[PDB]
């Protein structure tokens, strides 16, 4: 199917305690597959995927040496952000990036991603069109003053259509027995006595890769948003995701619902009841 | 500003007791990303605990996995505890099997 | 494949 490659930078600011940190992590799909972290004795951009070590000295030179160069422009960038906000040199702040690129089943980009918070809020996007910002507030309208005059936007459009792809397709080759591999989740429905009158039915799909999944409890075929508890998808550690839906149901009424999950793995939507 | 994190602890497979496991902590939702994570075993912090590389979901909020080796019983407790600018006493969230 | 980010906020 459809592919994507990402890469994540959180900058942390810590006066009295440093310089800010720098962390940097690439992704595809729901796969990291490298890492770089300014704190680490000996920084440099890492391997976290089996299929990503075969890439040669030159590539992680490299690599090690845009981080080193990000973490300094990602400093200077924190303290004129202070600046913009007329913040205190005393208070820790965040600048967070994530850009990369989406793929279809045959290469082709689908579209390309560049976005920026402060804080946790959003700052400025590049907009879908590769050629514009969009800017969250009148700081954020002066780094993109900044930005036309560097011609940012032209720099990004060429990465994202061209080089980002290009190793997208690359990566995906060279890790196609698991980067396109979709395992379907295992599941099955368990059974919680509340009181007398209730008890909790659990739906669980287990063991499934990408993350990406719809779990969801129908009473007599209308769909319980409302009233069903859903945690959140969350990593196995050993590439997997779980996830779990849950309904209150009365008493004897459990066999009027059912489960329904869909995940890329599975040839069709599944239908499960509980199975006492 | 500031989000307080979601927590949940679980094993990595079916719990089996007396049959070697991974032991999850999942903290996610939180901003800013300074978080302390502890595992306990029967209330006592589990010394030989991993974690992911800090990473964030599309709201920016951030995201890390706490993991260790473990065997379970029927008797032995274990737990989560979770620090965070946002909580006033850490958090202490227990492994339920069924959860 | 990283991109260079060379311009500041």
């Amino acid at each position: 199917g459809s592919h994507s490659m990402r890469y994540f930078y959180t900058a942390m600011s810590r006066p009295g305690r440093g310089e800010p940190r720098f962390i940097a992590v690439g992704y595809v799909d729901d796969t990291q597959f490298v890492r770089f972290d300014s704190d680490a004795a000996s920084p440099r951009m890492a391997p976290r995927a089996p299929w990503i070590e075969q890439e040669g000295p030159e590539y992680w030179d490299r690599e090690t040496q845009i981080s080193k160069t990000n973490t300094q422009t990602y400093r200077e960038s924190l303290r004129n952000l202070r600046g913009y906000y007329n913040q205190s040199e005393a208070g820790s702040h965040t600048l967070q990036r994530m850009y990369g690129c989406d793929v279809g089943p045959d290469g082709r980009l689908l579209r390309g991603h560049d976005q920026s918070a402060y804080d946790g809020k959003d700052y400025i996007a590049l907009n879908e069109d590769l050629s514009s910002w969009t800017a969250a507030d009148t700081a954020a309208q002066i780094t993109q003053r900044k930005w036309e005059a560097a011609r940012e936007a032209e720099q990004w459009r060429a990465y994202l259509e061209g080089l980002c792809v290009e190793w997208l397709r690359r990566y995906l080759e060279n890790g196609k027995e698991t980067l396109q591999r979709a395992d379907p989740p295992k599941t099955h429905v368990t059974h919680h006595p509340i009181s007398d009158h209730e008890a909790t039915l659990r739906c669980w799909a287990l063991g499934f890769y990408p993350a990406e999944i719809t779990l969801t409890w129908q009473r007599d075929g209308e769909d319980q948003t409302q009233d069903t508890e859903l945690v959140e998808t969350r990593p196995a550690g050993d590439r997997t995701f779980q996830k779990w839906a849950a309904v209150v149901v009365p008493s004897g009424e459990e066999q009027r619902y059912t489960c329904h999950v869909q995940h890329e793995g599975l040839p069709k939507p599944l239908t499960l009841r509980w199975e006492p | 500003i500031q989000r307080t994190p979601k927590i949940q602890v679980y094993s990595r497979h079916p719990a089996e007791n007396g049959k070697s496991n991974f032991l999850n902590c999942y903290v996610s939702g939180f901003h800013p990303s300074d978080i302390e994570v502890d595992l306990l075993k029967n209330g006592e912090r589990i010394e030989k605990v991993e974690h992911s590389d800090l990473s964030f979901s599309k709201d920016w909020s951030f995201y890390l996995l706490y993991y260790t080796e473990f065997t379970p019983t029927e008797k032995d407790e274990y737990a989560c505890r979770v620090n965070h600018v946002t909580l006033s006493q850490p958090k202490i969230v227990k492994w339920d099997r069924d959860m | 494949n990283q991109k260079l980010i060379a311009n500041q906020f």
